[PDB]
């Protein structure tokens, strides 16, 4: 089934691999070679999760957890039930994520649009790889990575954070959080602005983009504009995930203490470290 | 075991499901009902119903829009089925750039210019926009325009500006025969000595659709222009050198 | 390397846009400020004008008072020493009254009274700012979506500083005014309540915060990818669908099986973001009033 305007876009071409072999749709879904590759990695990764759920002995999805190998295995291979399934699932998940991004590229080419979307998606893949590949390898063991379970991966977050005191004090973590908050603020503002112009007061005609700019200038003295707000949204969400990965790649590799210590440099500079009173004297 | 927190979280999940059903139906106001590839309505429309119609009152006396409503392309589509079963590409029967299919597609928008809040034309050539000038970066005007065949197609003679947003939207380019075409700002590179256009070779510039007026561009025209230029990425690829 | 439309290539400038008039009292609009070429590479270069009526003046006054009340306390904690001020700036904290004072407004100045005074100023500043977001939209004849969405952020702030302390019986449950101290407060809150990761409303709040970054990345990228067809002119694309809106929709339909409309994506957007603080506020509201231990509560409900 097609959207009413869809037929004229459903032309051949745009594939990166395989010519017209996989150039077709299943329902709404475009396939392409990397659609086949995505299905392959996804199916196999989901089978292994099923296998690992049998080894664990439960069908409850809230209890299934696929753990990486013990720290003593270092960066080596592990037996399937002792961390090996986690290793293979990580390969499958990586394969599926990258295949997904390349399928998006093919869709971009067939439609003649820019490649922004798979480019933005790559930041998320990078952040995933920071936690399961880059940081574990830099620390020397797969077991520093997180487990694949709904609740166990939260326990991992809490365990990892409190290892370094209050993780709040990690300064890259502060910047990332600021981007996450500012993004959600910008998203609420942007969705509200457009809807308030398309759906004005009762008894009114549709507003114009000029009304959107006037509203924001009246409110705060500046309107970033219709193009700028979508550039800003892209930059805010990507910068949040960039500093997220930065704040984790440096933890346990170039920094091993409680993060509150990082600021204690500012506290004990020699020209005021000893001034009595305040908080630090 | 039914404390107030359990009541709250169960309640939220009921609300969220209703919110999702509402959001999905709101997003079916264009393009639905689904059709078969022959254009007849599809048997399986999914589990969400069409939303009841809503009306927008367009500013400046342009009428009303009611969605959803009976849909129509209002243009011929030069494509042919390549398979009895559904799911396969439809192939161009003619010249897809000139016929406006695939990534060269355009939509039959109203043949009227977009207006600003005051009812004046939103997009005007700089040479008719009192006060407007380049303020930073390379002024392209008078630069030579170069296509993906590394040949020269013409020179920049004006900039078409979004007045309300103070933004360059189109380069007006004069061709060897003395006529002009609009080029989308988003599809060009302003360099120190030239404007480079990767999407088209020099000899496909004259096929860019033309506008009826030297001082305004309609919504229909913008779509034809932008669709044509973007379609060069797939359909001018033979003439894309190095 | 193809133009990506992340930064403007060529900036253009015209006479300053003084804005739509509608029912705006033009007496209260400022003049136009300077154009910023630096800002003009990313968005609009024009600064101002701004609207400053009674509510905006009341809001800025209350807000400065709030700021200055915290600052005076910070100077007092620094023994009036400017070097101690800069050195320990992030460590100063204006804390709420001690639990002994309950909900009384009779705490001495240096033992929580200044906190109550600051909180009063911040309460007036935020609520009058809220009234401003409503009246600025009303004066242009716009929907009230911005005021409604702002109420969601206000809800979480009201729960943290005011509604939960009241239900608990003590101002000492409220959040201190300090850079580091309010981070310490946040961490202690989770520890005292048995691990906030097991508060399901916290989990939901995180899914929408992540979901908001997911969605703005998707939407901002989509619009930039179709800006070569004028896709950012979203209002006229709502009133008269163009190939930008069609290609945007078809990208996502072919990718994940369904899609939005130009109007409808902004309904996904507003709800994704407001649900962050809506659910968050409920999660905090229930902590200590109804649930003492989220982990233990979690174990007895699966
Ligand atoms: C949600 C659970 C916690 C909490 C947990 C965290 C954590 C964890 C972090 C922050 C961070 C910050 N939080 Mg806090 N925060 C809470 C409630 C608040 C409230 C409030 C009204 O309730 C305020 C004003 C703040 C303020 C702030 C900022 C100092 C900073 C970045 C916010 C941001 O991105 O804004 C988006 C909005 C904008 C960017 C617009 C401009 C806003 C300006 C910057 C806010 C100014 C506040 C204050 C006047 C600044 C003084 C600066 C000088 C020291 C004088 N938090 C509650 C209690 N908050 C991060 C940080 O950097 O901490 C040091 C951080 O890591
Ligand atoms: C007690 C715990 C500690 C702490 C310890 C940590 C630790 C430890 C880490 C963080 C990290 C993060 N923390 Mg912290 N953190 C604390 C308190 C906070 C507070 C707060 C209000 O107090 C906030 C706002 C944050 C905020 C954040 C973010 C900056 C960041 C998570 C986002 C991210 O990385 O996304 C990145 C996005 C992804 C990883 C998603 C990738 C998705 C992939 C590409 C695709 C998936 C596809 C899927 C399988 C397919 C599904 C198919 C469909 C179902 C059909 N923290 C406390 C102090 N925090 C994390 C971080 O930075 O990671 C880099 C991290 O590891
Ligand atoms: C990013 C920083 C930390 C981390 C910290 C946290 C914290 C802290 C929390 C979560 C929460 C969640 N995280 Mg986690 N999480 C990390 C990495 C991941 C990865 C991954 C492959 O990288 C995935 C898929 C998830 C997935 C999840 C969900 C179960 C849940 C809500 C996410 C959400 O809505 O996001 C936004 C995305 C969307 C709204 C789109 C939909 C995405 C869907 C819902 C994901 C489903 C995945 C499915 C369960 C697994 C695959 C099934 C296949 C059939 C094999 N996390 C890393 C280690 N995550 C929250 C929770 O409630 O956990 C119980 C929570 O409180
Ligand atoms: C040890 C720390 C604890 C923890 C303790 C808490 C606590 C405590 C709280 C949160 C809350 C939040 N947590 Mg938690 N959190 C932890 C781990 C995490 C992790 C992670 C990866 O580990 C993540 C991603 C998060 C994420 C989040 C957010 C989803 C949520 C805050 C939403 C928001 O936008 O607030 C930011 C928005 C606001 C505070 C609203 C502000 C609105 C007002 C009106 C603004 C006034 C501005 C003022 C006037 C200044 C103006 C300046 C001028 C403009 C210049 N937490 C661990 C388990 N978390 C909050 C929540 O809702 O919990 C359910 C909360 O209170
Ligand atoms: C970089 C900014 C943000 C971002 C952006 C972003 N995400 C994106 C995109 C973009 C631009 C897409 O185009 C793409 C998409 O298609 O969205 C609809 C995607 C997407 N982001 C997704 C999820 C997601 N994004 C997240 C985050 C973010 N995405 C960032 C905050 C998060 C979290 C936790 O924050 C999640 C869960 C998907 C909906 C989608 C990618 C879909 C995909 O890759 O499909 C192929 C894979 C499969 C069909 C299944 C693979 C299964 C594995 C083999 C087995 C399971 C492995 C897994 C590790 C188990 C995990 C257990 C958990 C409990 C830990
Ligand atoms: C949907 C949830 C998200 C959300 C939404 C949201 N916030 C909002 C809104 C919405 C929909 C608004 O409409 C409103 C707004 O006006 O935005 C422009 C607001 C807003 N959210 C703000 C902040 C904010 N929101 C946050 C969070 C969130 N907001 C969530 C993530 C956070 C945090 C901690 O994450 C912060 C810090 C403000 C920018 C604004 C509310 C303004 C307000 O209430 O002001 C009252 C106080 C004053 C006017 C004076 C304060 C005193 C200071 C010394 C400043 C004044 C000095 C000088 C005049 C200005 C100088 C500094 C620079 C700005 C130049
Ligand atoms: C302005 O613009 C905008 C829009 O638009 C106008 C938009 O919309 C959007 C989009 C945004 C929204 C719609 C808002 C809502 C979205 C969110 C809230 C974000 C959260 C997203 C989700 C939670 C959904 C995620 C779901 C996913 C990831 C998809 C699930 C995946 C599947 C169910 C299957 C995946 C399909 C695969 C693997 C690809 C290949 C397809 C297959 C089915 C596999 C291949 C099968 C085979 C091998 C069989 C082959 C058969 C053969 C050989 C025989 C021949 C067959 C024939 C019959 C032809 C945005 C941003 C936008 O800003
Ligand atoms: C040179 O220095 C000068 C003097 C110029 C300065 O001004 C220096 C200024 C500073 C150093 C600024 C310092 C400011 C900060 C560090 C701000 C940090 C603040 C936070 C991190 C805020 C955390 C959260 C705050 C909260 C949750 C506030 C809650 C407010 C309540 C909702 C209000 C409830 C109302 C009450 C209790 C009053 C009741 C009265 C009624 C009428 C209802
Ligand atoms: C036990 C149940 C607890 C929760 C109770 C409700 C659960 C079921 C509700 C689900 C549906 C929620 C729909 C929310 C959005 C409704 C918006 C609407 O229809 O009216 C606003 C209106 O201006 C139109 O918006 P605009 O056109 O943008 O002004
Ligand atoms: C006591 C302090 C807390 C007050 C209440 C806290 C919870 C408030 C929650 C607010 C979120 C509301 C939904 C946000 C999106 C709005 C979508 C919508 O449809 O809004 C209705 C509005 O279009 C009606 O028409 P207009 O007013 O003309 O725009
Ligand atoms: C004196 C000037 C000082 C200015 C200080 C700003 C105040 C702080 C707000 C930041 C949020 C900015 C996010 C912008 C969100 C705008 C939402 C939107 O869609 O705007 C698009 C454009 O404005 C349609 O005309
Ligand atoms: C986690 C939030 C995602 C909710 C997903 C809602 C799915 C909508 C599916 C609608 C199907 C549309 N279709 C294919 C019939 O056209
Ligand atoms: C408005 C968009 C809807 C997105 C739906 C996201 C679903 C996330 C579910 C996370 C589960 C949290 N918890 C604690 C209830 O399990
Ligand atoms: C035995 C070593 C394999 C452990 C798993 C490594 C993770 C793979 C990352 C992506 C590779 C394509
Ligand atoms: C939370 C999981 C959301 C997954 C939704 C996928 C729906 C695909 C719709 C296509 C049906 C033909
Ligand atoms: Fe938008």
């Amino acid at each position: 089934a097609l959207l009413s305007f869809e037929r004229k876009y459903r032309v051949p071409g745009g594939t990166l691999v395989g010519g017209n072999l996989f150039d077709f749709w299943v329902g709404p879904f475009y396939v392409g070679f990397f659609g086949v590759a995505t299905f392959f990695f996804a199916a196999l990764g989901i089978i292994l999760i099923a296998w690992s759920a049998v080894l664990q002995g439960t069908w409850n999805p809230q209890l299934i957890s696929v753990y990486p190998p013990a720290l003593e295995y270092g960066l080596g291979g592990a037996p399937l039930a002792k961390g090996g399934l986690w290793q293979i699932i990580t390969i499958c998940a990586t394969g599926a994520f990258v295949s997904w991004a390349l399928r998006e590229v093919e869709i971009c080419r067939k439609l003649g649009i820019g490649y922004h979307i798979p480019f933005a998606f790559a930041f998320a893949i990078l952040a995933y790889l920071t936690l399961v590949l880059f940081r574990p390898v830099m620390m020397g063991a797969w077991g520093y990575a997180f487990p694949y379970g709904i609740w166990t991966h939260l326990d991992w977050v809490s365990n990892t954070g409190y290892t370094y005191g209050n993780f709040h004090y990690n300064p890259a973590h502060m910047i990332a959080i600021t981007f996450f908050f500012t993004n959600a603020l910008a998203l609420a503002l942007h969705g509200a602005l457009v809807l308030s112009a398309a759906n004005p007061e009762k008894g009114k005609e549709m507003r114009t983009p000029d009304h959107e700019d006037t509203f924001f200038r009246d409110l705060v003295g500046y309107s970033i504009g219709t193009l700028g707000i979508h550039r800003l949204g892209l930059l805010l969400s990507l910068s949040a995930v960039f500093f997220s990965a930065l704040c984790m790649i440096i933890t346990g590799t170039i920094w091993f203490d409680q993060w509150v210590d990082w600021w204690q440099w500012w506290v004990k500079l020699p020209w005021w470290a000893n001034i009595p009173g305040g908080i630090n004297g | 075991n039914f404390d107030l927190a359990s009541l709250a979280i169960y309640s939220f999940w009921i609300f969220l499901a209703g919110l999702i059903y509402y959001l999905q139906t709101e997003n079916m106001r264009e393009g639905y009902p689904l059709e078969n590839e022959d254009g007849t309505p599809a048997a399986n429309q999914g589990p969400f119903p069409l939303p009841k119609p809503k009306t927008f009152i367009l500013p400046h006396g342009r009428g009303t829009l009611t969605v959803p409503g009976p849909e129509s392309e209002d243009r011929p589509i030069a494509l042919a089925r390549t398979a009895v079963s559904e799911g396969f590409p439809h192939a161009p029967t003619g010249d897809p750039m000139k016929d406006g299919v695939g990534p060269a597609s355009w939509v039959a928008r109203r043949d009227l210019p977009e207006l600003d809040g005051h009812g004046h034309n939103k997009i005007k050539p700089m040479k008719a926009a009192a006060g407007f000038h380049v303020s930073a970066g390379k002024n392209p005007i008078g630069l030579p325009v170069r296509g993906c065949d590394l040949e020269i197609a013409g020179k920049v003679v004006d900039i078409w500006v979004d007045i309300p947003e103070q933004m360059a939207r189109f380069l007006e380019v004069e061709l060897k025969d003395g006529s002009t075409r609009l080029l989308p700002m988003q599809m060009v590179k302003v360099q120190s000595n030239r404007v480079h256009v990767n999407a088209l070779s020099s000899d496909l510039f004259a096929g860019i659709p033309t506008i009826k007026s030297p001082t305004e561009v309609t919504l229909l025209e913008e779509d034809k222009i932008c669709g044509y230029v973007a379609g060069g990425l797939m359909y001018a690829a033979p003439k894309r050198k190095s | 390397a193809e133009y990506q439309n992340i930064f403007t290539q060529v900036q253009v400038r015209g006479p300053a846009d003084l804005g739509m008039t509608e029912d705006v009292n033009l007496a209260n609009r400022s003049g136009v400020g300077p154009f910023s070429t630096l800002l003009g590479w990313f968005g609009n270069a024009q600064l101002g004008p701004i609207y400053l009526g009674s509510l905006g003046v009341l809001s800025l006054f209350s807000g400065l008072m709030w700021f200055f009340t915290i600052g005076i306390w910070f100077w007092y904690q620094a023994g009036w020493n400017p070097a101690v001020f800069l050195r320990d700036l992030f460590f100063f904290s204006l804390e709420p009254p001690a639990p002994e004072y309950g909900l009384s407004f009779a705490a001495p100045l240096k033992e929580g009274g200044l906190w109550l005074i600051a909180s009063f100023f911040m309460f007036v500043a935020v609520w009058s700012w809220w009234g401003r977001t409503y009246l600025r939209a009303q004066a242009l004849g716009m929907g009230k979506h911005t005021a409604w969405a702002f109420l969601s952020a206000i809800w979480l702030w009201m729960v943290l500083g005011f509604i939960r302390p009241i239900l608990m019986g003590s101002w000492s449950e409220a959040v201190p005014y300090g850079i580091f101290s309010h981070l310490d407060w946040t961490n202690n809150f989770s520890l005292v309540h048995g691990n906030l990761f097991y508060n399901p409303f916290h989990g939901l709040s995180i899914a929408f915060l992540y979901g908001s970054a997911l969605l703005f990345a998707m939407h901002g990228a989509t619009i930039l990818a179709v800006s070569r067809f004028g896709g950012e002119r979203e209002l006229e694309q709502i009133a008269d669908r163009g190939t930008a809106a069609e290609r945007a929709a078809l990208f996502w339909r072919w990718t994940m099986g369904f899609n939005a409309t130009m109007e409808g994506i902004h309904r996904w957007a507003i709800w994704m973001a407001v649900l962050v603080t809506l659910t968050g506020g409920i999660g905090i509201l229930l902590s200590g009033t109804v649930v003492d231990n989220w982990y233990v509560w979690g174990q007895n409900h699966g």
